RNA sequence: AUGAUGUCAUACUUAUCCUGUCCCUUUUUUUUCCA
């Protein structure tokens, strides 16, 4: 049967999901992300829009106000270790990680409104 | 009947687009089997890795500052073709058909030489007499 | 002037301090101004950006690997997987394409219908379309498509070592004339720090002298070796020749940094640029301490930036104890350049040459476009081999000469064979320029007629017969009336000698002079006047002021500029918001020298953010900085280019017209087909959008945003008039007291107005107004009121 | 490149007449479609009758040559001297025939026949 | 009748959807070869007045209109698209015949501006039908 | 386009005149129009569709992609 | 911006002098 | 193509004097106005 | 035009050139 | 009661006059990324 007859926003979100599906198929056939469903490690916040005037343990302690971080690992340069403004904070709980992402986003730390999302 | 034909064209285009999408999904399945064949087929290195890291950091720098990414987008291959021909010493192919200029515009004219009926205006001889 | 360089260095640190203060203002302004569904949308967006980023980086890294067993198998697999990805996306796009390709009748619309977007390949394809149209109209066959049956098909029975290539490359490098003299070359290099090395063409000086320094080890401490040139094309030619001399690709130790082409991967030893980047890292570097020994291009091109560079090199000779700088030179006019650098030594190089007997006419004439045609017919009835280069001085006569020579060629059939003649312009697409560089057919005696491009910049293969009348246009500017006359002048004796060098660059020359040997020896010029005595210094007075010189007319030079040009530049800068009552640059006066455009075009930026409209006038300031002229109106066609240009016309001067040109070129794919069907050169306005990208990049240093008033083009013209206050006119210029004439290529050639500004003052036949704009002298009185009195 | 001798012998061969491939306005002649039925309705638009509705001097080219017919038509008339014996040539007292060359208003009537060139032919 | 024309209309719609025909749109304001199609229409219009006879006032008026459109193409193109958008009232047409001594064939007489408009419009639709085949 | 079709419809709705002959054409065609040749060929094309039929006309023209 | 502040450079140039290359007007065989 | 009020009054007086069938007689009076233009402007 | 004569005779139908072409196709 | 005032056409003046124009070259700095 035809897939026509839905709502306009329904067709928009199904087509957006189709484009995300084809991007997932594209990553799977390329082989950078060879798994099927392609999902990050949950309760690991990716921290972006950072500054080179902060600390990783201080950032974990600041994110611990809305839920504590078990470990932290900043993805720096592979040779020099320069500040690439990308970090991975592995929290204790997924709800704690989500509350830290909701309570530390757009926080101007070292003159940079840092943001936290999923890994 | 025009409204009915409009509805008929709309439903026929829906049917044709749906079977085209079905054939696209069948091609996606067959070429996903070919992608699994590629996955089964895949079952100065430090200098190349450093060049890849420099290109990735330049890509993130172009993500931070949106512009044409150096000689890969401002120049690329679609630069000024004079410096593509000369500053890059690699030449290109020759398309089209080459002629001589001495044969090139002996024939001319803005319209055909039959001015209407064109009866009593002579012009029966192609070249000159002497 | 060592304290001049010290004060310039102090200006560099306070420029860095002003950059840090503007940065502090930037973060000051930045600081002052369903949860699993959020996780799911964050992952859809992040996987989409990661998918596109890896897709963009994939074939970029395949190109990076291809520019250089298991690695070959992985490269084959990577090529196969991008092949399957591109046919997958093409299959989805093709499903959409015949989803679109239906009947799809037009809807009856309430009122006027709405126009939709489109196409095919425009440039050149219609000729082959007409060729196979005639072929399909003539060729014919019968029977169905299944008609290849009943073929028995009787067949005929018939009768029952790259190391040697590298050694040849060093043999080629041994074959240079500088190779037997390279020991004396580096001996004099170690002897003297101000050495001038002159030499005739064919020596390979610009490609072997940095090489002979490179085995000399002057670049030893990381202070690299640079190569400046008068032209970027010559810079890329030397860079490519040296890059394939060692096989070192660009970005690496043989790398370059020119405008919009900066390919250095931070490993560059041999860096390649022009004089404007020596200006730019003089504006970012107080002295070349990161450059050990840098070769200097020739002074015969007589670029004004290279003359400023000669003054800076003499200041480096006063400042540093040495740099061991060395100046490559072409001809024997090195006495003044020797005495400029405190009796600099001059080393000559012999050049491999040919019998280039300069001929003569035994008659004086004032035509030189039919006597040369009689002469080239005499060339075609004498000895066959040799390409023909004939010099002229303008587009509008060289196309007429091409037309009449093609008429003389097409007047005869088998007699007068081939003789393809090609002209050279500056406002020209490069396809037929490449057809010039294409080699001649063996039955042909190919003629490239030319302006001064072949005299100065261009050397083309196989040329033997050269006709020379020795005349070129000069942009002589007289500041007594403030008029910039473009007038044709006779050329120089050294100009005729370098044209003879162009004649004999390949083979035994046939430089036929188009006048007498007495007039060549006596009546002709022997020295070309430089650009400083012919023009003003309106772009470089601001730059020399911001590079630490307040004694501009006391500054050391080969010859001083005229003082009236400096006085009008300073009084113009007084009328601008750039100088104080003491004649010194302000913060705005320093910031308008951050960007290299003229200050008369930097009051565009100073009127930007006064009441905004900044994006429109910044685009305008980008595209009016073009070198080649806009619009491509050839011999013939005419009306099609005119109708496209009339479609481009808007009222309010040609700046809004060409602004509409660039605006509709935006969201047009930036295609060659657009400029082909709109009759625009697709070489210069691409450089204009590159200038637009660069001036978008160089906006945080002046701290001006990209605001726009969204179609308030009368306010855009108010900012344009705020810039253009000195260049205005009432049928008469109110300042120069000259009767105006409107150019036929202007958008307002008809409807002569009460008040019009202008941009340019080129005399060709009349006192012409170039790039006009309609005004009313209302906001003209707002800007520079000290300049303005009595209406 | 395509030389002159490649298509020189076949210059006026072919139904679209090979010399038409090197025409001046052939690039803007790539857009004229249905010019045959344009002529076949130009017969409904124009009061005079076109005999050459079936051809085109630009598209199809020129399809014949009559100058050799003119030369042999002169040769069949017993020669130029025999023709000039019939005409009033010797009364003109020219030394030769080879120098000879032939050549906003209101009125009550304008459609009158010109007696003068028929008189000089007589 | 009604149902015969409705059936022909329906069969026309069926064949048009069978041939995948992209429809001819309104002529664009900036067309790439509108000058060349106007040149071909001017060739078609100046084919009639190639005799250079004494003519009359209406023929010299039509030749002056032809030369006016020859001098200014752009205003003529704007006026043509303006009439295609707006003008649905036209001048009356004269009629005449010629005798071919077996039958009579009519010749119509249209206003010259409408003749120029229909000539360029005819050239554009003929090239459009060529491009869409 | 529908405005082009309205131009086509209103073009034939004009008055035939010859001295004192004045009557509006409304059901005949006018062969003095420039596009009249095109619309007569279009009318004859749909007569070919009527006579030959759509299947036999497709067998004439082949596929539209490869005519 | 004022009137006498635009003439101090001209006064300094008049005090310094005028060079023959600073505006070399080409003229020869004058009579 | 333009139509002045003087030309309109001349056309109206020429129609009221010369009837309706006479048009070249009216176009003799109306300068640079053909009989078809006069008939179209009247009717 | 003896050069054009022999050029047409060498770019003509040329059965011996066809035999060289087919013999090289068979040998290759 | 005759003034100001709009480009409205027509008139007239002046031994008014029978009408002109498309540029040779040319170089000009600096910042982040996911199992």
């Amino acid at each position: 049967d035809d897939f026509k007859g839905r709502s306009a926003e329904e067709v928009e979100e199904i087509k957006a999901e189709k484009e995300a599906k084809t991007q997932a198929i594209l990553l799977e056939m390329v082989g950078d992300l060879p798994d099927a469903d392609i999902k990050p490690p949950e309760n690991v916040l990716f921290v972006c829009k950072l500054n080179p005037v902060t600390t990783d343990e201080d950032l974990e302690i600041i994110f611990s106000r809305f839920g504590p971080i078990r470990s932290c690992e900043v993805i720096r340069d592979w040779k020099t270790g320069e500040s690439l403004c990308y970090a991975f904070i592995e929290f204790e709980k997924e709800e704690d990680c989500e509350k830290a992402f909701f309570k530390m986003d757009n926080v101007l730390i070292d003159d940079r409104r840092i943001h936290v999302d999923f890994s | 009947a025009d409204r009915k034909a409009r509805e008929a064209v709309e439903m026929r285009a829906q049917v044709e687009r749906k079977m085209a999408q079905k054939e696209k999904e069948k091609h996606e399945e067959k070429l996903r089997e070919m992608a699994q064949k590629a996955r089964e087929r895949r079952a100065r290195d430090e200098i190349r890795h450093d060049r890849r890291k420099e290109r990735q950091h330049d890509r993130n720098l172009s993500r931070a500052a949106p512009d044409k990414r150096s000689k890969l987008q401002r120049n690329e291959n679609r630069d000024i073709s004079e410096v593509i021909a000369l500053g890059v010493p690699n030449p290109r192919t020759s398309n089209e058909v080459q002629y001589d200029q001495r044969l090139f515009n002996q024939s001319k004219g803005m319209d055909s030489g039959f001015a209407g009926g064109e009866d009593e205006i002579y012009n029966v001889y192609d070249q000159a007499w002497r | 002037e060592d304290e001049w360089e010290r004060t310039e260095r102090e200006r560099l640190q306070d420029l860095e301090e002003r950059d840090a203060f503007a940065e502090r203002v930037r973060q000051r302004d930045k600081d002052r101004t369903m949860v699993p569904e959020l996780r799911k949308k964050s992952r859809r967006e992040y996987l989409a950006k990661r998918e596109r980023e890896k897709l963009e980086d994939l074939e970029a890294e395949l190109a990076d690997e291809e520019f250089l067993r298991h690695e070959r198998q992985e490269l084959k697999y990577k090529r196969r997987v991008r092949d399957l990805a591109r046919e997958y996306r093409a299959a989805g796009e093709q499903e959409k394409l015949e989803a679109t390709n239906r009947y799809h009748m037009p809807k009856e619309t309430r009122g006027q219908p709405a126009r939709a977007v489109d196409e095919s390949g425009a440039p050149g394809e219609e000729q082959r379309r007409w060729e196979e149209a005639r072929l399909g109209a003539a060729s014919l066959k019968f029977g169905a498509r299944d008609a290849a049956s009943q073929e028995p098909k009787y067949q005929l029975v018939l009768e029952e070592t790259q190391a040697q290539q590298k050694e040849s490359i060093q043999a080629v490098r041994r074959s240079l004339p500088v190779f037997p003299f390279r020991e004396e070359l580096l001996a004099a290099i170690a002897n003297h720090q101000v050495l001038i090395i002159e030499g005739e063409t064919g020596s390979g000086k610009t490609t072997q002298i940095p090489q002979y320094l490179f085995e000399e080890g002057y670049t030893n401490k990381g202070m690299k070796i640079a190569c400046t040139q008068p032209r970027r094309v010559a810079a890329m030619s030397v860079a490519a020749r040296v890059a394939r001399e060692m096989g070192v690709k660009l970005g690496n130790e043989v790398g370059y940094s020119i405008r919009f082409e900066d390919c250095t991967s931070e490993r560059t030893v041999l860096r390649y640029m022009t004089d404007g980047m020596l200006l730019r890292e003089f504006l970012s570097e107080p002295d070349l301490a990161s450059y050990s020994v840098v070769m200097v291009d020739e002074a015969h091109e007589r670029t004004l930036h290279t003359d400023i560079l000669f003054g800076l090199i003499k200041d480096v000779a006063r400042f540093r104890p040495e740099l061991k700088v060395l100046v490559a030179s072409a001809t024997m006019d090195t006495a003044r350049f020797s005495t400029f650098f405190d009796d600099a030594p001059v080393f000559r190089i012999p050049g491999r040459r040919f019998p280039v007997d300069i001929f003569y006419t035994k008659a004086p004439e004032a035509d030189y476009l039919e006597a040369c045609v009689v002469s080239v017919l005499q060339i075609h009835v004498t000895q066959p081999p040799g390409d023909i280069l004939v010099f002229l001085t303008g587009q509008e006569e060289i196309e007429a000469a091409c037309e009449m020579l093609q008429d003389r060629c097409r007047r005869l059939g088998s007699k007068i064979r081939e003789l393809l003649v090609l002209p050279i312009y500056a406002n020209l697409p490069s396809d037929m320029q490449a057809r010039i560089f294409q080699p001649t057919p063996p039955g042909a005696r190919k003629v490239v007629v030319a302006t001064n491009i072949a005299e100065t910049s261009l050397t083309i293969e196989g040329i033997i017969y050269v006709l020379d009348p020795g005349f070129c246009k000069q942009k002589s500017y007289n500041p007594r009336t403030g008029m910039e006359s473009l007038t044709v002048t006779p050329c120089s004796k050294a100009s005729a000698n370098q044209r003879a060098g162009r004649a004999g660059r390949v083979a035994a020359g046939k430089c036929f002079r188009l006048y007498t040997a007495w007039a060549y020896q006596h009546e002709l010029e022997e020295t070309t006047v430089p650009e400083i005595q012919r023009t003003s210094l309106g772009n470089v007075v601001l730059l020399l002021k911001s590079l630490g010189i307040h004694d501009l007319m006391h500054f050391d030079f080969l010859d001083p500029p005229p003082y009236e040009t400096l006085l009008l530049a300073l009084e113009q800068l007084y009328a601008l918001g750039a100088l104080n009552h003491l004649g010194e640059l302000t913060t705005s006066g320093r910031k308008m020298a951050e960007l290299p455009v003229d200050p008369m075009l930097s009051k565009m930026i100073l009127a930007s953010e006064k009441y905004s409209c900044s994006e429109e006038i910044l685009t305008v300031a980008a595209m009016l900085s073009v070198n080649n002229s806009i619009f491509y109106r050839p011999k013939d066609k005419v009306v099609h280019a005119d109708n496209a240009r009339v479609n481009f016309f808007l009222p309010g001067g040609d700046h809004l017209v060409l602004l509409n040109v660039y605006t509709q070129w935006a969201e047009s794919g930036y295609s060659s087909q657009w400029c082909y069907e709109n009759f625009v050169q697709f070489r210069s306005m691409r450089r204009a959008r590159d200038v637009r990208e660069q001036l978008e990049g160089l906006l945080e240093r002046v701290e001006v945003g990209l605001s726009s008033c969204q179609g308030d083009y009368i306010r855009v013209r108010k900012a344009i008039t705020a810039g253009y206050f000195y260049h205005t006119a009432r049928y008469r210029t109110v300042k120069q007291q000259q009767t105006v004439f409107i150019h036929p290529n202007s958008s307002l050639f008809e409807q002569q107005p009460r008040w019009l500004l202008y941009h340019e003052l080129v005399l060709t036949t009349k006192e012409f107004m170039r790039q006009v704009l309609e005004i009313e002298s209302s906001w003209l009185l707002e800007v520079a009121p000290h300049y303005y009195k009595a209406k | 490149r395509l030389t002159l001798e490649d298509l020189e012998d076949s210059w006026d061969r072919g139904i679209p007449r090979i010399n038409t491939l090197f025409q001046k306005d052939r690039h803007t002649l790539a857009y004229d479609k249905g010019w045959r039925v344009r002529t076949d309705f130009k017969q409904y638009q124009v009061l005079k009758q076109n005999p050459f509705w079936w051809t085109h001097q630009r598209h199809d080219g020129k399809l014949w040559n009559l100058n050799n017919y003119r030369t042999d038509m002169i040769q069949a008339l017993g020669g130029v001297e025999g023709i000039l014996e019939h005409t009033l040539f010797k009364g003109t007292y020219f030394p030769t025939w080879e120098g000879l060359f032939w050549e906003k208003l209101t009125n009550a009537q304008r459609s009158g026949l010109n007696q003068i060139p028929n008189r000089r032919f007589t | 009748t009604a149902e015969e024309a409705v059936a022909v209309y329906t069969t026309t719609v069926h064949w048009l959807e069978s041939r995948r025909f992209s429809p001819i749109p309104f002529p664009p304001l900036s067309y790439k070869h509108d000058t060349k199609l106007l040149i071909l229409a001017l060739e078609r219009l100046k084919e009639a007045y190639s005799v250079k006879s004494r003519l009359n006032q209406s023929q010299r008026e039509e030749l002056g209109l032809i030369e006016q459109a020859y001098d200014n193409p752009h205003e003529a193109l704007s006026r043509i698209k303006r009439h295609l958008l707006t003008q649905r009232a036209f001048k009356e047409v004269g009629i005449e015949f010629m005798d071919l001594y077996s039958h009579l064939v009519p010749v119509y007489d249209v206003e010259p501006l409408e003749k120029i408009t229909d000539a360029y419009l005819d050239q554009y639709l003929w090239y459009e039908a060529d491009k869409r085949r | 386009d529908h405005n082009i079709a309205d131009y086509m419809t209103a073009k034939n709705n004009v008055v035939i005149n010859y001295k004192d002959m004045n009557h509006t054409n409304s059901y005949g065609i006018i062969r003095g129009l420039q596009f009249a040749s095109f619309i007569v060929q279009y009318y004859g094309l749909v007569m070919d569709l009527l006579v030959l039929g759509l299947h036999r006309a497709s067998e004439m023209a082949g596929p539209p992609q490869m005519p | 911006e004022a009137v006498p502040v635009e003439a101090y450079g001209l006064a300094m140039l008049r005090g310094m002098g005028w060079k023959p290359g600073e505006g070399i007007g080409r003229t020869f065989n004058q009579v | 193509g333009v139509w002045r009020n003087t030309e309109d009054e001349i056309l109206k007086a020429a129609v009221m004097k010369y009837g309706k069938n006479q048009w070249s007689r009216i176009a003799s009076l109306l300068h640079r106005k053909s009989a078809k233009q006069c008939k179209a402007r009247w009717y | 035009d003896l050069d054009r004569m022999l050029r047409e005779q060498e770019r003509e139908g040329d059965p011996m050139a066809n035999f060289i072409k087919k013999n090289k196709a068979k040998e290759n």
